[PDB]
DNA sequence: CGGGAATTCCC
DNA sequence: CGGGAATTCCC
């Protein structure tokens, strides 16, 4: 038996999204897709299943917490038919790709505008999963909320459905650094030996000295370079020594890209071309 | 010639933080220009030609042209509303200042903080023209203390702590000291003139914190240039700063040159990534002992000198 | 009792 | 927009 429903055929850029405070208003930058690519833009979207028949659907993208909890976040999605947090946008299927959610965009409230906000939130009725009365504050995270969709129509009669709602693949704030695509601006040199021992400079973008590490990969291999946290500058220069390659003595150079991965959620930076030489 | 106030040890000057209010004032101590590594030395000051019992009081002016009440506020032990107060003079007349804390109003509560600060004023002496308006002193002082005074006047100040609010520079002040003496019924009435201390500015003002040139990459580089070194520094305004490579050559003069770089090569404040200049003497084989130091082209302040080395082709 | 770094506000 | 100044918070 078949039921109609909504899917993420695009999932929003899951990091490198900015979050804007009120005293910011808009910006050129929106919420992307999963794939997109500097060449290929592509917006976040969806699209509703087993649908014919419904003259037209009503979907609303509304931020809500992230784990088990899934209470209505702070936050709010601000764009093109919002109005709080919460894009609408009616639809009729003979088309039902559901766009794909172009401007959207997260405007970011304060830790203390908190409990407000959220509050005035289901003040306002705005809820996809219902929360509670005696205490909605704890940890909250401003760094990482998550989209959830919803959908619904009516039938001859107006008593409207809702079809189960549709939670989002994590979203991550480009300033909370701990949760920001790491990336490595320059570098010292790219030559140097294999044996190891070589200071290499590195400017990188925002990252915690206690909690980056850079690693040289080749044959499915993964060697980390050692450094102190005391050579890690500003949280925008790590300075180390150069690690060895997999016991070589060969003659012939080969491509040991490196690259920043984090220590606390594994994620990383785009590799960066750094080849070794002989003894 | 007769009784007058001195500053014996001025503020350091540069390298103290203005927590900020919601920072909590109990963060550190404001030192004089010498308070080393393991002998402080705070700010002090002593009355000359008399020797009696005295009072003398210390508050924040701005600095530059314009001697008025500067927004900040001076914190500590004997102090209270920007104005500490010690006492001193029974038979030694030197005063220090010890744990000296510098506030540092919002950009915001500026105004507020003022008008209240210049009307507070208009009640009492040396707080008249000199402060608040020029055009009032009126008050200096009568006999009883005035009450809150009429409108107009009560617009003159709040015309005047908008001008100055706007005028006023949170990122640096001027402690001033004023001595009063004991006139009869052994109180403090006799006003001595006041000495305001050197500039002290905030370092966390990016445009005025101290240079270090903290480990950089290479200590030498060949003497035709255009050597493209890494360099790690504390905190950078890339418009505003630059490296400086010199030489003292033996009485003859004084060698310099200057890195290259776009304010883009400066990385998030940090970190600046340029190219060597010529040296003075290429044709040269002999090795190079010459000084790099970062330098702001604001101030002039400047960093310590690392040793570098030019090595011929 | 200082200093680093995270959060906000601004250009 | 992304870089930095202004203000906080946190160890």
């Amino acid at each position: 038996c078949p039921r109609p429903y909504l899917v993420i055929t695009e999932q929003p850029k899951q990091r490198g999204m900015r979050f804007r405070y009120e005293c910011e208003g808009r910006s050129a930058g929106s919420i992307l897709g999963e794939s997109s690519t500097e060449a290929s833009k592509t917006q976040p979207a969806i699209e509703l299943r087993d649908c014919g028949g419904l003259r037209e659907v009503e979907v609303t993208a509304c931020l809500v917490w992230k784990d088990w909890p899934h209470r209505v976040h702070p936050h709010s999605l601000v764009g093109k038919d919002c109005t709080d947090g919460v894009c609408r946008v009616r639809l009729r299927p003979h088309v039902s790709p559901r766009h794909s959610f172009n401007n959207l965009g997260i405007q970011c409230v304060r830790k203390k505008e908190i409990e407000a906000a959220i509050e005035r939130k289901i003040q306002l009725g705005i809820d996809p999963y219902n929360a509670g009365s005696l205490k909605n504050h704890q940890e909250v995270d401003m760094n990482v909320v998550r989209i959830c969709f919803q959908a619904s129509y009516r039938d001859q009669q107006g008593h409207l459905h809702r079809m189960d709602p549709i939670l989002s693949e994590p979203v991550y704030d480009k300033k909370s650094t701990n949760t920001s695509e790491l990336r490595i601006c320059r570098i010292n040199k790219e030559s140097g030996p294999c044996t190891g021992g070589e200071e290499l400079y590195l400017l990188c973008d925002k990252v915690q000295k206690e909690d980056i590490s850079v690693v040289f990969s080749t044959a499915s291999w993964e060697g980390r370079a050692d450094f102190s946290q005391a050579d890690v500058h500003r949280q925008i220069a790590i300075v180390f020594k150069t690690p060895p390659y997999e016991d070589l003595e060969i003659s012939e150079p080969v491509t040991v890209n490196v690259f920043l991965q984090r220590l606390t959620d594994g994620v990383c930076s785009e590799p960066l071309p750094f080849t070794y030489l002989p003894r | 010639d007769g009784p007058y106030l001195q500053i014996l040890e001025q503020p350091k000057q540069r390298g103290f933080r203005f927590r900020y209010v919601c920072e909590g004032p109990s963060h550190g101590g404001l030192p004089g220009a010498s308070s080393e590594k393991n002998k402080k030395s705070y700010p002090q000051v002593k009355i000359c030609n008399y020797v009696g019992p005295a009072k003398v009081i210390v508050q924040l002016v701005t600095n530059g042209k314009n001697i008025h009440l500067h927004a900040h506020s001076l914190v500590g032990k004997h102090c209270e509303d920007g104005v500490c107060t010690v006492t001193a003079g029974p038979k030694d007349m030197v005063v220090g200042f010890a744990n000296l804390g510098i506030l540092h109003v919002t950009k915001k509560k500026v105004f507020e903080t003022l008008e209240a600060r210049m009307t507070e004023a208009c009640i009492r002496g040396y707080n008249p023209g000199l402060l608040v308006h020029s055009d009032l002193a009126y008050l200096q002082a009568e006999g009883g203390g005035d009450r809150q005074l009429t409108d107009r006047e009560k617009e003159i100040i709040r015309q005047a702590a908008v001008q100055q609010t706007k005028e006023m520079d949170l990122s640096v002040v001027r402690l001033m000291f004023t001595a009063f003496l004991p006139d009869s019924t052994g109180s403090f009435t006799r006003r001595l003139e006041p000495v305001v201390s050197d500039a002290i500015y905030d370092s966390k003002a990016p445009n005025a914190s101290n240079l270090k040139i903290v480990r950089m990459d290479r200590t030498a580089g060949c003497v035709t240039g255009g050597e493209e070194i890494y360099l790690l520094c504390d905190k950078v305004q890339k418009d505003d700063i630059q490296i400086r490579f010199y030489e003292e050559e033996e009485n003859g003069g004084v060698w310099e040159g200057f890195g290259d770089f776009s304010p883009t090569d400066v990385h998030r404040q940090f970190a600046i990534v340029f190219k060597t200049p010529k040296y003075k003497d290429v044709n040269i084989t002999k090795p190079a002992s010459v000084f790099v130091q970062l330098r702001r082209k604001s101030d002039l302040e400047t960093s310590e000198p690392k040793p570098f080395l030019y090595y011929p082709e």
